[PDB]
């Protein structure tokens, strides 16, 4: 139904903002703007900053696309999910999503795959491809599929495959986790199937 | 006093 999700109209602003992100569960270092459809990420020096969006999924198939400026990025930027229970703040810099086993995760400018993982070791994404040889443009869709328990993304058209698996029976929340001073992070629900 | 990441210094 991936094909179908992604030709229905947009959600209008009011659906976007409910499942947006969530300005009672992020870091203290980010501010939530226009009621849940991006955020900004104050300039705070050796510090990992995350949001969650305000709704978990556990069933059917969702997508959201996420707008991050490519200067805006720096030296970590995660886009993925996340349980409640996943830190949303370290003191420094790190791919914070993905460091653990509350939260799954894509390096947008490295292209690695991050779980329960503390950078090394980590496999690229998609399957066989090099960072240096992409470039993950400032839009990119993320699609959770809760039935089959698979998280994966895509961009410009365009599906790039399962990246994740094994997520079926959790509640999952959008998120990302962020380095950049004034970094202006959008997210857009496009609903579910 | 100035920092990488964009972040203050």
């Amino acid at each position: 139904g991936l094909e179908e999700l992604l030709s229905a109209p947009p959600p209008d602003l009011g659906a976007q903002r409910r499942h947006g992100w969530n300005p009672k569960d992020c870091s203290e270092n980010i501010e939530v703007k226009e009621g849940g459809l991006y955020f900004e990420r104050r300039p705070v020096a050796q510090s990992t900053d995350g949001a969650r969006g305000k709704r978990g999924y556990s069933r059917g198939l969702h997508a959201w696309e996420i707008s991050w400026p490519l200067e805006q990025r720096g030296t970590h930027a995660v886009v993925g999910v996340a349980t409640a229970l996943a830190p949303l703040q370290t003191d420094h810099y790190a791919a914070l999503l993905g460091s653990n086993s509350e939260s799954w995760g894509w390096d947008i400018g490295r292209g690695k795959l991050y779980h329960q993982s503390k950078g090394p070791g980590a496999p690229q994404y998609p399957a066989g491809t090099q960072g240096e040889q992409l470039e993950v443009p400032e839009r990119l869709l993320v699609v959770l599929d809760m039935e089959e328990g698979t998280l994966g993304y895509a961009i410009g058209g365009t599906y790039l495959g399962p990246a994740f698996r094994g997520l079926k029976g959790r509640t999952l929340y959008p998120a990302v986790s962020a380095v950049w001073g004034q970094c202006q992070v959008r997210i857009r629900y496009l609903g579910e199937r | 006093r100035g920092d990488i990441n964009n972040n203050v210094e």
